């Protein structure tokens, strides 16, 4: 489902 | 006089039905021949009857 | 973060 | 062989000896017959039975 | 990092 | 007095128009009906082989 | 769109 | 950064327009009016596969084919002792009101009607019979003749 | 008797076919056996009104 | 020149594809004129009823 | 009794099959044996209502 | 004769 | 369903 | 509901 | 004579 | 349905 | 209703 | 148009 | 055009 | 449109 | 008064709304009935 | 999700 | 929510 | 009947 | 008010590519053996 | 029992597959024996909903 | 974009 590109911390 | 004697009577606008257009190939089947070169060239014998 | 559906959904702030 | 699918293309040499002769015969530029308008009235003009 | 990812995903699973 | 009588009657004449507006349709519906009935299609023979 | 995806 | 969320949705509505629930609901109202405009109203015709005999003597009717706008409709000839009978020929009046198929060999007629009601009647030369088969095609009705084994009265080459 | 059951059915004639084969065409007045004469034909709903009292309806297995 | 028009049903002006209002044209027949132009009835329009 | 399931429907006709093998086919009003005579026949949903109350819809195996 | 495709309930 | 149709139906046969 | 020959007819308010 | 067509109830 | 039609035929046929 | 020779001729009010 | 069809 | 037709 | 569709 | 006028207007709107669908539906209609009134002529092949 | 659909289908079957 | 009738038929609110 | 992709929480 | 009808025309300039999309139907393709 | 796992799902029909090597295909309504009557089918998360309450997923082995 | 790659 995660998309971790469209990651921040 | 002569030249409209060429043609006969002219062509309507846009119909296929009682009188064809200019356009048309049913209106072209017979000038067609005409028109063509091989008509003079390629026939050996000509014929005069009337088919 | 955004799942398939479209719809977005975030985490607040998270540190490693 | 297959030529670019654009447009007129030939397929075989015979194919393109014959889009030579058509394109050598300039068919491909048709003479430009009569406009709609202008020629619909020139012909209920000249077409129409006189005095009446 | 991964805790980001955490938190999002459950966030994620818990909200329809 | 007939004042008012012509009044009425241009009136009436320019309130009267839904009848030729109607009437200039069908026409125009009716000489294509006119046409399409007037139209035979002649017969064709086919001879077998 | 939903969250048991 | 609050610009980015806000602007993004404001695409997120044109870009995209119809929002996956509006394109199927879309779909919807398409598959509705186009199954509104192909659904012909009333009855439609019983598609039957009927047998007459035909009667050649003077003073009878015409055999009856009903037919269907747009419907192939079959005849087949067959004399009176159960054997096929080849057509010579035929004649077809009124013409662009049906379309007519056969091979030139068989005892067979394709006519498909080409406008709804308006009916008409068709000469048929057979293969031994010097009387014609004339019979009347009458399209547009509560039924459609889907075949026809027409019982004429005659013998063929056939026996 | 023998029960007719049409066959076509047109703003005028009406072609007919009976419990024997025989076909016959009817019009708006025209002797039919048994059933009268015909009193009217209505092709909109496949009747026929005769005399008699007995109506003529397309047959129940091919309408 | 309607009936010039009407004479020519197709080949168009009338025919063909027209342009709606020329459409329209074809459709329209041509009123009376002088049927029309009345100076009593315009007076009683201008003037107010009191 | 014999049961027949739908084989397909569109708005007036309504092909049904029994468990025979045997293949009819309805109108708005027509005699079905066993079922006595139709009332209505929706397509889109497919299910054909009779007289007997009981209303044939498409096989539960070919739905 | 019921076109029901034009149904409203 | 059936009901508005079984109705509208018979207001068409019983309204000529 | 609209039938064949022209006329429309239909039923008032029914539910299923 | 009568067109059933031009009916009217 | 039939009524009118029959009553608009013997109208027709008594008058001319 | 109409005849074929031109002059119309129809009924009043029939129901059925 | 009738209501017998 | 008569009523006899 | 109905609902036992 | 500038109440009044506005009610009028919208009063004298109540109309072309009508005849604009009816446009819409000139456009509609005219295409379903050529749509209708194609028929597509049954084809046959010979079997070799 | 799935309890929004069923309830969604019971509406839907609910209102006809 | 939207069915194949073509009315528009909608769940309220329902999480899981 | 249900079209599930237009659903919503 | 006017946000509306600009609503509306974009509903059509997408709507309008989705129905020519449905009367899409592309005829079956046939490759016989050698 | 006899445990199956969806083979493949669309919105509507359901194409699934069994230990037993059987595939079958289901609508919105549709008897599935030991499972009852399915009550959902939920494509995008590959679910099947039915009355006996269990729900049919993809197989852990081919998701 | 994560601190830990």
């Amino acid at each position: 489902c995660v998309s971790m590109i469209g990651g921040s911390r | 006089l002569v030249m409209q004697n060429v043609i006969g009577t002219l062509p309507p606008a846009q119909t296929s039905g009682s009188t064809p257009a200019f356009y048309s190939y049913k209106y072209n089947q017979p000038l067609i021949s005409q028109l063509n070169s091989n008509s003079l060239i390629a026939p050996l014998l000509m014929d005069t009857s009337a088919s | 973060r955004v799942s398939i559906g479209g719809t977005v959904y975030t985490a607040k702030k998270y540190d490693d | 062989q297959s030529g670019q699918d654009s447009g007129l293309t030939a397929k075989s040499q015979a194919q393109q000896a014959l889009n030579f002769i058509r394109y050598a015969s300039a068919q491909v530029t048709p003479p430009s017959l009569p406009k709609l308008s202008a020629y619909s009235e020139l012909w209920n003009q000249a077409t129409a039975k006189p005095n009446s | 990092c991964t805790d980001a990812a955490l938190a999002a995903l459950e966030y994620h699973k818990s909200n329809a | 007095a007939i004042l008012q009588k012509q009044n009425e009657q241009l009136a009436e004449q320019k309130y009267q128009q839904e009848i030729q507006q109607r009437t200039s349709d069908m026409l125009t519906a009716a000489t294509q009906l006119v046409q399409d009935w007037k139209q035979v299609e002649t017969q064709v023979y086919t001879e077998g082989t | 769109p939903f969250g048991a995806d | 950064e609050v610009i980015d969320k806000k602007a993004f949705k404001d695409m997120t509505r044109n870009l995209y327009p119809l929002n996956p629930e509006q394109v199927v609901k879309l779909k919807q109202i398409y598959e509705t009016s186009e199954y509104a405009k192909a659904a012909t109203p009333g009855t439609p015709p019983k598609p039957t596969a009927t047998s007459q005999f035909v009667n050649l003597s003077p003073g009878s009717t015409p055999p009856v084919i009903r037919l269907s706008q747009g419907f192939v409709s079959s005849l087949v000839f067959l004399d009176s002792t159960g054997a096929p009978w080849p057509i010579a020929a035929y004649d077809l009046g009124d013409p662009s009101s049906f379309n007519i198929q056969w091979d030139k060999t068989s005892n067979t007629l394709m006519i498909q009607a080409t406008k709804l009601y308006n009916y008409g009647n068709l000469a048929v030369r057979l293969r031994g019979l010097n009387t014609p088969v004339m019979l009347t095609l009458i399209p547009g009705q509560k039924a459609v003749d889907y075949r026809v084994d027409l019982r004429v009265q005659g013998y063929g080459p056939n026996a | 008797r023998i029960i007719y059951y049409i066959q076509a059915v047109i703003p005028g004639r009406a072609w007919l076919i009976g419990s024997n084969g025989s076909t016959l065409t009817v019009r708006e007045g025209s002797k039919i056996p048994g059933y009268g004469m015909v009193k009217l034909i209505d092709s909109l709903q496949g009747r026929i009104l005769t005399s008699s009292g007995q109506v003529i309806k397309f047959s129940q297995e091919d309408s | 020149q309607r009936d010039l028009y009407l004479s020519q049903s197709k080949s168009p002006p009338c025919g063909g594809n027209p342009t709606p209002e020329m459409n329209t044209f074809c459709r329209t027949a041509i009123p009376d004129f002088i049927s029309t132009v009345n100076f009593v009835k315009k007076q009683n329009d201008d003037t107010p009823k009191d």
